[PDB]
C-alpha cells in the first residue's frame, strides 16, 4: 500500500502514492506533495 | 483550561536563549567546512528548533484569550507568518531552498526585537514616525521620476550602463544622491561628450540635497519639540 | 455666465488622473522598441492630452474672476507657461524637439504638485525658506570665486582637466565640497607636483565645510524654534 | 607624614610639561635617520621619563588618603595600568616591542586629558552619553548581523573578497554604511552577475541610513533639551 | 579740517562698485589669450585701482578720529595690511609675483565682506563661535596626533605613500575622516598585508566620527538655545 | 489656392503658401510657419 | 646724475644709482630697491 | 656567583643565573627574567 504525507519514504524505492501526486524525497527523509 | 500564569521571566528568557542559539547556529552554518561535515547534526538541530518554536507560538496563541482576536499585535502576526512559511517546507510542494528559504531562517532572528521590551518599544516609534514624513517621500519620488526620465531620454545613447533604461538609471540617480563618485564615475565621463550635461548633475545634486536636508530638519521639529 | 460651482472633488480627481496618465505615457515612450511600433498612437495620445490640458487651463481662467487678475498665484503662471510653450510647437516655427521640447512634456508632470493640496502647501514653505538663507549663499559664492580664481592661476598648468579655466575649475571646487575623491582624484595627483598644494585643498575642505555646516545649523534655529 | 599641600599649579604644570615633552620625543623617534644616530640618548631619555612618571603616580597615591581607596577615579586606574605595563618591560619576561609595546608609550599621551581640567570634564560627558544610546547600538548590531549572514550565504561565491566569510563581509557592510564606493566597487561589479542584488544593497543603504540618522536625532533630544 | 559727513550711501556704493570691478578684472586676467594681448591695459588698470584704494583707506583713516585709535576694528586692520603689502611691490625689493603676490590681489576681494553690513554682521558671529568649540578642537588634535604616530610606526614600511612620515600620514588621517575611499584606497590595500590592521582604521573611523558628530551637536545647543 | 496655417498639407506636394513664409511638414500632418 | 627711487628708468640704459643698491626694471617702468 | 634580577649583565659573557631561569640582555644592559 502507498503511504500518504509525512511518511518515512525511501531514497531508492519510492512508495509515495502517485494518486495524490506525491514525490518521496531524502532531504526530510519522508514523503511530501508535488507541484 | 490554560488559565494559569505560564509566561513569566523564566519562560521569556528560555525563549530568548533559543532565539540567540538559533542565531548562532545559522551563523555557523555559513561556513562550508563546518557544514559539509556535520550536515546531519545541523539539519536535525534546525528541525528541533522549528518544532520548539511552533509549539512556542501555539502556547502563546492558546494560553491568551483564544476566542479573542490575539491578532491585533502586528508582532504576533510576524511570528505567525515566519513559523507558517518555515513549516510549509514540510507539508507543501517544492520549497527546498533556491536562495530564498534560507533567508527565512535568518530573518527568524528578528524575533529578538519582539522579546526584548526596550527594543520593541523603540522600533514602535521608529516606525510610527514614517507617516510623519509622508509628503517629503512623495516629493523625492516625483523628483526621482522626472530626473530619471530626462536622464534616460538624454544620455541613453552616451552612457548605456548608467542611463540605459527607465530603471537602470533610477539606480544611477540613487547612487548620485549618496554622492558616490557621481563626479568621477557618473558625470566626468559623460560631461566629456555632451558638454552641457554639467547642468543635469549639478542641478540634481543641489535640489536632491536641498530636499533631503530639509526632510532631516523636518523630523527634528517633529521630535525634539516633543 | 460661468458662475456655477464647476470645480469640485470629482473634477480635481479627473485632472489628477490625466496628469498621472500623461506621466505614465511619457515614461513608456522612453523605450525604443515600445516606441517605434506604436509611434502614431503615442503621438495622437499626446495631442489629445495637450488639448484636454489647454481647455483645462482655459476653464480655470474663465470660470474664476476673469476680469480679475487670476495671475497672483505663481502656480497658475506655471501651468500657463507650460501649456503655452507646448502649444507653440503647433503654431510657431521650427520647434520639433532637438533635445529641448521633450523636457517640456516631462516637466509637465510637476503639476502633480499644484493639484495635491499638501504638496503645494509643503513646497510653499520649502521655497519661502530660501531668502532666509540669503547671506550664507553670498558667502559661499564669494568663497567659491576666490578659491576658483586662485586654483586656476596656480594649477592651470599642472592639472588642465580640473583647473583649466575659471569655470572648468568652478566645477572641481563643487565636486570637492561634496567630498568626492577630492583626495584621491583631485589632490593626490596634484600634490605630487606642487608639494605645497596640500594647503589649498585642506584649507578649502575646512572652510567650505565650516561654512556649509553652519548654514545647516542656521536653518534649524529658524525652523525648530517656530 | 605626607600631609602637606604638595600638589598645586606649579606641580601640575611640571606634570603637563613632562607629558608634552614625552609626546614630542615619541613623535621624533618615528624618524629613522633621527633615530639610528641618537639611539642611546633616546633610550635613556625614555628611561628617565618612565621613572619620573612612576614616582609621579607614587606621590599621587601616597600623598592622598592611602588607606582610602583612591581607586574610585577611573583616571588614576588608567595612569596606574599604563605605568605598570610600561615598567613590566623591566622586571618581566620578553616584552621588547613586537609592534605592541611602543603603542603603549604612545598611548601614554592620553594623560594630557587627565591633567587639563576642561578636557577631563568634557570626556566625562562624551562618555557618559554612550549608555544613553544603548538600544540603537543593539539594533544596528542585529541589522549588521542579519545583513552579513545573508550577504555571505548569497554572494559568497560571486565576490569572495567582500562577502567571503561571516566577518570578511562584516567589514564590507561597514564600508557600505559610510558610503565608500558601495555602488562603484562593491555593488556595481556584483549587480552584473546576480541581477536581483540591487535589492540587498539598496535596502541596506536605506535602512542603515534610516537607523543611523535617527540615532543622530535621538542624541539631540537627549542633549539640546537639557 | 575733515569734519564734514563725507561717507554716505553714495560713497559706499562707489567703493562697492570699485571692489566688484577689481574682482571682475582679476577674474578676466586669468585667461592667457585675453591677457597676452591687453597686458599693458590690465597693468595700468591695476595701478589705478591700487591708488584709488590707497587713497580710499587714507580718507577712511584721516576723516575719522585720527588721533584716536581707529585700529580697534579688525577690519580696518585687514584693509590696511592688504594695501600695505600691495604697495610694497612698488617701494621695496624683489616682489614681482612668484606665485604669491597675485594671491594678494585676489584676496583683495574679501573687502566685499567689509562693506556689506549684513555680511560683516554674519562673519562676526561665524568667527566668534570658534572659541566656543575650543576643547573639542584640542581633543581632535590629540586624537589625530596619537593615530598619526601609531600609523606611522606601524605601516611606515607597508604603505610609504600614505604613512611615510609623521605628516605624510597626518594627511591620510585627514582624508580618512572625510571618508574618501578610506576603505578602497587607503585600507583595502594595507589590510592585504598586515591582516590585523582592520582595527586601526575601523577604530579611527568610529572614534573620529563619534567625536566630530558630537562637536556638531555641541554647536547646536550653543546656538539653537539662544 | 494656397492654404494658410493649420491646414492638412501633403508630404509630397507642398501647398504651403510661400507668401507667408510657410513650410508644410509631416510631423503634425499640416502646415505651420517657418523661420 | 643717478636718480633715486620712483624714477622713470630705462630698460636698456640703467640709471639706477648703485650707491643706494638700486636696480632699474621694466615691470613698473621705473627704479626700485634691490635686496 | 650568579647575580639575580636588575644586575648589569654582559652581552658577551652571560652571568644571568640559570637556576631562576634568567637570560641576560643588552637592550636594558642588565639581567631580566625569561619565559
Ligand atoms: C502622487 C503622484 C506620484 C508621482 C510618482 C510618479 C510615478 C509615475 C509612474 C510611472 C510608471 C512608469 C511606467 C514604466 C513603464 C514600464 C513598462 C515597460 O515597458 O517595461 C519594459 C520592461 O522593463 C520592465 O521590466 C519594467 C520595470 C518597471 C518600471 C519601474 C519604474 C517605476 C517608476 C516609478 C519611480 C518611483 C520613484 C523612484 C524612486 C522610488 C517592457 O518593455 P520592453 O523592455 O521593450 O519589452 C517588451 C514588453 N514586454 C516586456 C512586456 C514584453
Ligand atoms: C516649483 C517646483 C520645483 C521644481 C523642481 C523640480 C526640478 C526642477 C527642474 C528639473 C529639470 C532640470 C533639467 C536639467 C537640464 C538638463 C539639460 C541638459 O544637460 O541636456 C542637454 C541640454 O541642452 C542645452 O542645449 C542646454 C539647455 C538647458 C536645458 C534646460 C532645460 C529647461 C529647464 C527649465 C526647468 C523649469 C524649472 C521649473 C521647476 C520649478 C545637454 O545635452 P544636448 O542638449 O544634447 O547637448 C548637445 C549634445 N550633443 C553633443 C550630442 C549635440
Ligand atoms: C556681493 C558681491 C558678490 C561677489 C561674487 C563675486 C563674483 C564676481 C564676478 C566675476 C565675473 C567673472 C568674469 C568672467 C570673465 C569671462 C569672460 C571670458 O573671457 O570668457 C571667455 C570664454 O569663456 C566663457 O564662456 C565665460 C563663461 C562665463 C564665466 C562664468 C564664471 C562666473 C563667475 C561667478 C562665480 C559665482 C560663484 C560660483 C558658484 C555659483 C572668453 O574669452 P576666450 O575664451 O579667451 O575667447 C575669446 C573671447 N570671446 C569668447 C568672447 C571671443
Ligand atoms: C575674514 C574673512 C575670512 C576669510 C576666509 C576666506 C578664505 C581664506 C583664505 C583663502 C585663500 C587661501 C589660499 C590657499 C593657499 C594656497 C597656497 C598654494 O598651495 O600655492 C602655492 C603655495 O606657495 C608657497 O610657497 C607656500 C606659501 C603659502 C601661501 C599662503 C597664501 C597666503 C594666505 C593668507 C590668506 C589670508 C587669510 C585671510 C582671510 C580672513 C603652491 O604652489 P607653488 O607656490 O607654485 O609651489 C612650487 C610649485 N613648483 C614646484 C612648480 C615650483
Ligand atoms: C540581544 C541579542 C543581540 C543580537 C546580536 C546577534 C549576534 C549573534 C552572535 C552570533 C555569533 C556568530 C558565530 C560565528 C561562528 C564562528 C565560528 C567559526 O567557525 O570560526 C571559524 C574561523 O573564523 C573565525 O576566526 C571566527 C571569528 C569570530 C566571528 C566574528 C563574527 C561575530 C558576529 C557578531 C556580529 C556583531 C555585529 C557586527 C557589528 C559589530 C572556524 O571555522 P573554520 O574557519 O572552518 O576552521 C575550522 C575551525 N577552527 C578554526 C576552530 C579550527
Ligand atoms: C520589523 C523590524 C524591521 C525589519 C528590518 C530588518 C531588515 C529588513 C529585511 C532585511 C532582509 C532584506 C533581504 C534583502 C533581499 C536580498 C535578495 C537578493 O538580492 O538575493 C537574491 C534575490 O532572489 C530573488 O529572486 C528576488 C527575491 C527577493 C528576495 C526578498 C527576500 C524576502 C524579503 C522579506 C523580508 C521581510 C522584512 C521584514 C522586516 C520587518 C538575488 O540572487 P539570486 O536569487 O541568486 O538571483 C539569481 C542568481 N543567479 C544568477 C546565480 C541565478
Ligand atoms: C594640550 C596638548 C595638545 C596635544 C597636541 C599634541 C602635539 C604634540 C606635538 C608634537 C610635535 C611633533 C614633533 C615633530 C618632529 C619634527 C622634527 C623633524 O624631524 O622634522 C624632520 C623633517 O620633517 C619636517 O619638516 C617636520 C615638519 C613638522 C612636523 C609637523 C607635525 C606636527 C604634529 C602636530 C599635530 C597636530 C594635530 C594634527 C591635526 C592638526 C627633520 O628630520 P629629517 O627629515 O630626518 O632631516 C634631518 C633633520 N633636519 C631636517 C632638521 C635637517
Ligand atoms: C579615555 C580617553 C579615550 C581614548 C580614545 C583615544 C584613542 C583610543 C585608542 C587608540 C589607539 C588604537 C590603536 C589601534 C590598534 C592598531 C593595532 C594594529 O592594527 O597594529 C597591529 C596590531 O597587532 C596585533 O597583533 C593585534 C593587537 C591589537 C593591538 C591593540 C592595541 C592596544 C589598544 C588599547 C588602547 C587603549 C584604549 C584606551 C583609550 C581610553 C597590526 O600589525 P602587526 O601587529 O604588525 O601584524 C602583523 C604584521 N606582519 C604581518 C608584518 C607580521
Ligand atoms: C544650477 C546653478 C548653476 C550655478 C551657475 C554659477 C555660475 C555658472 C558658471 C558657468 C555658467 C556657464 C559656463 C560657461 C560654459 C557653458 C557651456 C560649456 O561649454 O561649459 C563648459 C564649462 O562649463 C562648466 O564647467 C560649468 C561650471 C559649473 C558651475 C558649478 C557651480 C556650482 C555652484 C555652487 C553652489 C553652492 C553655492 C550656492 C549657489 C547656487 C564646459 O564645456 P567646454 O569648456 O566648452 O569643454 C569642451 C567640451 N569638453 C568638455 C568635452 C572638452
Ligand atoms: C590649514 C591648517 C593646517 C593645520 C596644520 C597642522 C599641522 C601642520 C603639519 C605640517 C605643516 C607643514 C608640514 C611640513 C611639510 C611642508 C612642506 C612639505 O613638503 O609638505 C610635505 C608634507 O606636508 C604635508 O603632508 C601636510 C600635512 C597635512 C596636515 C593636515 C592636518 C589636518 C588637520 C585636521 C583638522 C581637524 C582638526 C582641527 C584642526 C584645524 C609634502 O612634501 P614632501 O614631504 O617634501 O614630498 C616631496 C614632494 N612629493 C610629495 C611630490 C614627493
Ligand atoms: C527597496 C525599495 C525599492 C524601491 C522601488 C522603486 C521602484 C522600483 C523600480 C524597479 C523595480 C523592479 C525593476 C525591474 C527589474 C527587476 C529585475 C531586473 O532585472 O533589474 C534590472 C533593473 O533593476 C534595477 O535597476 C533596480 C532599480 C533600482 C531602484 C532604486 C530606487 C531607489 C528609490 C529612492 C529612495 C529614496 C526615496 C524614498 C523611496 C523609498 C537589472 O537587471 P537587467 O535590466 O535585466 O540587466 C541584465 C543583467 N545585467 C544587469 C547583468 C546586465
Ligand atoms: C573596534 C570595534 C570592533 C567591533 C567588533 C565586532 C565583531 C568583531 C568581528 C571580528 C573580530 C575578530 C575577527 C576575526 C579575525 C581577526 C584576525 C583576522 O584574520 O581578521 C580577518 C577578518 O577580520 C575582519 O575582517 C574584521 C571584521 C571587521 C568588523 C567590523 C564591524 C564594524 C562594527 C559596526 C559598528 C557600528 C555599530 C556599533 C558597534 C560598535 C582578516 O584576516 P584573514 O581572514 O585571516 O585573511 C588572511 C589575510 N588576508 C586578508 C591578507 C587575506
Amino acid at each position: 500500500e502507498c503511504l500518504e504525507i509525512f511518511k518515512a519514504c525511501n531514497p531508492s524505492n519510492d512508495q509515495c502514492c502517485k494518486s495524490s501526486k506525491l514525490v518521496c524525497s531524502r532531504k526530510t527523509r519522508w514523503c511530501k506533495y508535488q507541484i | 483550561k490554560m488559565q494559569k500564569i505560564v509566561n513569566h521571566r523564566a519562560f521569556t528568557f528560555t525563549v530568548i536563549a533559543l532565539i540567540l542559539f538559533n542565531a548562532l547556529i545559522v551563523g555557523i552554518e555559513t561556513y562550508p567546512r563546518i557544514y559539509a561535515d556535520h550536515k546531519w547534526l545541523f539539519y536535525r538541530i534546525d528541525l528541533v528548533l522549528l518544532w520548539i518554536f511552533t509549539i512556542e507560538i501555539a502556547m502563546r496563541f492558546l494560553a491568551s484569550n483564544p476566542k479573542s482576536a490575539f491578532f491585533r499585535s502586528s508582532w504576533n502576526w510576524f511570528d505567525f507568518l515566519i513559523v507558517t512559511l518555515s513549516l510549509v517546507e514540510l507539508f507543501l510542494a517544492d520549497v527546498e531552498g533556491l536562495s530564498v528559504l534560507r533567508i527565512l531562517r535568518v530573518l527568524r532572528v528578528l524575533r529578538a526585537i519582539s522579546v526584548v521590551p526596550s527594543l520593541r518599544r523603540l522600533v514602535d516609534a521608529l516606525v510610527m514616525t514614517i507617516p510623519a514624513l509622508g509628503n517629503i517621500l512623495i516629493l523625492m519620488s516625483i523628483f526621482f521620476y522626472i530626473f530619471a526620465v530626462i536622464g534616460t531620454m538624454l544620455f541613453q545613447h552616451v552612457s548605456p550602463e548608467y542611463f540605459g533604461n527607465l530603471q537602470l538609471s533610477l539606480l544611477t540617480l540613487f547612487q548620485v544622491v549618496t554622492l558616490e563618485s557621481w563626479a568621477s564615475g557618473v558625470m566626468r565621463p559623460i560631461f566629456a561628450e555632451v558638454p552641457w550635461s554639467w547642468l543635469y548633475f549639478v542641478s540634481f545634486v543641489l535640489i536632491g540635497t536641498f530636499i533631503i536636508f530639509n526632510l532631516f530638519i523636518g523630523v527634528i521639529v517633529n521630535n525634539v519639540e516633543k
